[PDB]
This record gives C-alpha cells, structure tokens and sequence, in this order.
C-alpha cells in the first residue's frame, strides 16, 4: 500500500519559519498532483497549497498567500511547504495529499473540494507563548 | 457482373462500439470480425463523434470496396492524448501504451463519455502504464504489472525509487474538455493482399 | 546620527501610574525591534520588555511581568511603557534600545543578551511614600 | 585537435571571502571562455536549485554566447522573492527579475561564515523608496526619504535613514540566518553564441 509520511513541526515562535516535508514511498510526486491541508481545533479543514502534475503551477489560498511557499524534489521524491513568517493563529495539524492527474483546477473543479485518493498521518504545528 | 459468397449477419460492430464499459488502455480489449457483411452505417448514427480520421481510405468509399482481416480495438484515455493515436506521434500512451505502426491503413473513431465513465470524487476503475523500460513495438501489449526500479539500487518493495507502474485517471465530472474521459475504437485491416473473408452490401 | 530620547519620571506613589515614552528621531520603529531595560543601584541591568517588528510580540520576565503593558504608536513613532500598579522595588533608570530585525527570542537567542545597537541615555524613575 | 581551456572563473565568483550586500550587488560577466557546469555541484549542500526555461542536466550540450552572474546575501525567510513575478521588500525595492527571465538561481547557507557572536553589522537592505524599481538596476544612493506631508531637511523624526542592516549571530532560526544568493542569466542576442562546454 502506497503511504504518504509527514515530518516537521515543532516549537516555532512568531515570526520564525518551519519546512514542512512530505515523502512517499510507492509513487512518484512528479506524475500525481500534491497538496497541503490543515486541521485547527473546532474547525473545518481547508486547503493550503497544491503542485499540479508537470513543472507544477503551484495554486494557493488566500489565508496564506506570499508568506508560505511549495515546491518539489524530483531526487528524494519529496514535496516541501517552505512557511514564512507565520502567525499565532496559524497553529493547526498539517496533512498531504496525493491525487493521480492534474486534478489542481481542471475546469470548474478547484481542490478545497477535499476528495484526494492518497492521504497521510499528519504532523502538529504550534505557535505560542 | 459482380458474383459475393453466400453470407448470414451482419458483424458485431453495434456490439463493440456501444457496451457498458470498455477496457483500459494497458490491457485494451481486441476482437476479430470476419465471415458476417461489414456496413459503416451504424457507426454514423452513434455519436457526434470528436475524431474520425482514416488512413489509406476515404470514409465515404468504405461501403463499395473490401478487404480482409479487419481487427478492432477498444479502449478509454484522456482528453489531451486523443492526438497521439495517429502514426508517427510520441507521448505517454503512444511509446508505452498503445502504438500503430508508420505505415497504417484504417480508422480512428473517438467520441465523448463524461456521462458515463465517470463518477463524483473518483472514477478510479481505468489505469494505465506510465514507467516502462523501453518503449513499444507497434500493436503489443503489455499486461505485467512488476515494481519499476527508476534508481541504482536494487528494488525489493514499494520504495523511493520503486515506483508501481500502473497509475489511475481520476475522471472526475467538473472536469474541463481536456482531462475528461473518451472512448476510441481503432480499426484496422488489409487492403487487397490476400483473399478476401468480409466485404458488405451485396448484389 | 541617530538619538533615542526618554521622557517620564517623577515622584510616583505606590499604585500609581505612569507612561513612560522613548522617541525614535533616526530609525523608524515598524522595521526595527525596541524594547526597554533597567538597572538597579547595586545591581546588574535586566531587561523589562520588547516589541518584535512590526506585529507585536511582547515578551516579559517573571520577576516584572503582570505590571507592565507595552505598546506602540506607528503614527508618534514612540514606543509606550504604561505603568500599573507598580511595586516599592521598581526605582531604577530606565533604558530603550532598538535593533534592527525581529530581533527579540527569535531561536535560541533571547535579549538577555545585551548585545544591543542604538543605545539611549535614560530618564530616573523613582517610586516612594 | 583543439584542446579544451579557458574553463571560466566561476570558482572565483562562488569562493570568495566575502559578498556585498543586496542594495550594492556585485556583478561579473562570464565570457570568451567555456563553461564547465560541473564544478558547481561539489560545492555544497544547496539549499535552493530552482529555475526555470533550461534544464539543469541539459546545460552541457547547448550554447549561449553572454552569461552574467550576481551575487549576495539575503535573510533566511526572504530567499522566495528572488524569482520571477513575485513582490516584496527586496523583489520591490532592491533587486528584481523580468518576468521572462531564462538562468538559474542557487542559494546556500553561510551561517558559520557570514555571522559572528554580538552581532555581524556589516550587510545591509534598503527599506524605503518612492516607487517601484525596474528589473536589473542597482540604487547605489543614500538620500533621505519623506512620509509624510512634512518636508523633513537634515535628519530627524518622520524622515528615514534608506539603509538597515541585518543582525547576524549564529543563535539565530533558520529563516533569520544568512543565505549567499547567486543567479545566473544566460542568453541569446545579436553577437553570436560563443561560450559553450567540453565534449570528448
């Protein structure tokens, strides 16, 4: 069974930064299209980031938008969240998510519709004190 | 004077072109068709078809002429690599999946089928092959499915380099034109090099 | 070049308040991080506050926390330290100093240190009955 | 029968015992010479390798005819501005890419070398300007910038001095520390292509 694993996280403070990184173990990253998605506490998830199939038009929300930053290593096989300057409201538990195709907005189709076949554990993210 | 052999029916071709799901394109479906009357009629009254393209025939003069051996092959692919079924073409189904040789005498029908092979958050029941080792001669198929080694160490299991070959369209409905799904049939047959077995309206 | 110049004092009662107010002449403080600093008769100079950047991360020590609330203006380009119920052991003379970057507990680094650029010169703050 | 020289100074350029600063960004012309893009690789453990219009593979077995290189050190969480088509404080009013911009962009850290303890106060920034800037200008200047509706003549408060410098100890996050930034912008024009690499 194909698995996708999550590592990072960690004790940042505001204002500081953290690489969140995705690696699989079955499929190749550059073939399926990936994505980020976060759990805060009595919440809804909502999407954070994708990279389509080839080269990769990176799409993000508008919570997040010039601060944080995806891209992809075709060697390790791994997708990495670069975060900038993050914000105490920000704490949640990231997870990454793989769909096979171009599935990041083809037609009227966008990715908050959360439906992705591969999926993950999750990693905690805290901001605080 | 014009003299045909006795014949009974009239060959399978509404059978093939309108079933409840076709094949995948790593395993695609081929059948023969021979010792029935071949008309191109039915396949007009089918569908507002996307492509119909024919090599070394007019798609007029089909019902006049004969010939032998005609084998047709099914299958469903993207919307965006319909192009690559033509000789002559490169790409991901064309070198590894599914390839017609330089030289090819036929026709290529293509049509859409969003209402159908597809389903909402998945339609996850038509794969194909995406790693190979070398690419395909003309009319092979290949069924293995083994993990692919893209890295110097040797695969054992699912790993970082071992990638299974096999990989899925997700057809989804809200999808633009160009990923959604579609069903091809290819025919192909011989052209006046051997003994005729089909030839249509007789007299 | 550039003068950080204080202003406040008196002759404070117990309970009291008061409003102290540094003002930044050169440097702008929305680009650069301030914070204020003691020091005892007798005694070795601890700090009492900071504000990082532009967003405002105020950091206390446990021996001056729960009496103190720093705030900022970006309009007066003067920092604010508003005094509430101050205690008998708080007479000291009161320094700012601001460093360019968000500079305050951003890693493993702290402004204990007292690495600090852009020194003020202080104002006596004394308190009695 | 000719034998390969003239292996360029890009050993020069990503060696150095010191880079300048971002406002003041050093720039130096690769040609006449052939280019061998493998002495880069043992370099390092690179951060970044993003670019894009070219392979990175493929750079032996093509021609360009006039390379330029820059460099400079940027904070640690604002390496992302340099590419094309994105806005910041340094992709704004320091150092900008065209948005068809065919090169490659390299980065690594510089923590034990570009920083020291109390503080390293010798790299700077520009933080003010009255507009935007143009893709590949260098504002050398240093000139006193207004805010407000008062005209402020000599120094003092609402009137900003243009340069910060970026306080560099080791104790410093990630996105804190100094990251050596250098970006290649090779291309194609009306002299013809010269610079190219060794074959057998």
């Amino acid at each position: 069974q194909v698995q996708l694993q999550e590592s990072g996280g960690g004790l940042v403070q505001p204002g500081g930064s953290l690489r969140l990184s995705c690696t699989a173990s079955g499929i190749a990253l550059h073939t399926h299209a990936t994505g980020w998605f976060r759990q805060a506490p009595g919440k809804e998830r909502e999407g954070v980031s994708c990279i389509s199939s080839g080269d990769g038009t990176t799409y993000y929300e508008d919570s997040v938008e010039g601060r944080f930053t995806i891209s992809r290593d075709n060697a390790k096989n791994t997708v990495y969240l670069q975060m900038n300057s993050l914000k105490l409201e920000d704490t949640a538990v990231y997870y990454c998510a793989a769909d096979p195709g171009a599935v990041c907005h083809s037609g009227s189709y966008y990715y908050t519709d959360d439906d992705f076949y591969y999926r993950g554990q999750g990693t905690q993210v805290t901001v605080s004190s | 004077i014009v003299r045909f052999p006795n014949v009974t029916n009239l060959c399978p071709f509404h059978e093939v072109f309108n079933a409840t799901r076709f094949a995948s394109v790593y395993a695609w479906n081929r059948t023969r068709i021979s010792n029935c009357v071949a008309d191109y009629s039915v396949l007009y009254n089918f569908a507002p078809f996307f492509a119909f393209k024919c090599y070394g025939v007019s798609p007029t003069k089909l019902n006049d002429l004969c010939f032998t051996n005609v084998y047709a092959d099914s299958f469903v692919i993207k919307g965006n690599e319909v192009s690559q079924i033509a000789p002559g073409q490169t790409g991901n189904i064309a070198d590894y999946n599914y390839k017609l040789p330089d030289d090819f005498t036929g026709c290529v029908i293509a049509w859409n089928s969003n209402k159908l092979d597809s389903k909402h958050s998945g339609n996850y029941d038509y794969w194909y092959r995406s790693f190979r080792k070398s690419k395909l001669k003309p009319f092979e198929r290949d069924i293995s499915t083994e993990i692919y080694q893209a890295g110097n160490k040797p695969c054992k299991g699912k790993g970082p380099n071992c990638y299974f070959p096999l990989q899925s369209y997700g057809f989804r409905p809200t999808y633009g034109v160009g990923h959604q799904p579609y069903r091809v049939v290819v025919l192909s047959f011989e052209l006046l090099h051997a003994p005729a077995t089909v030839c249509g309206p007789k007299k």
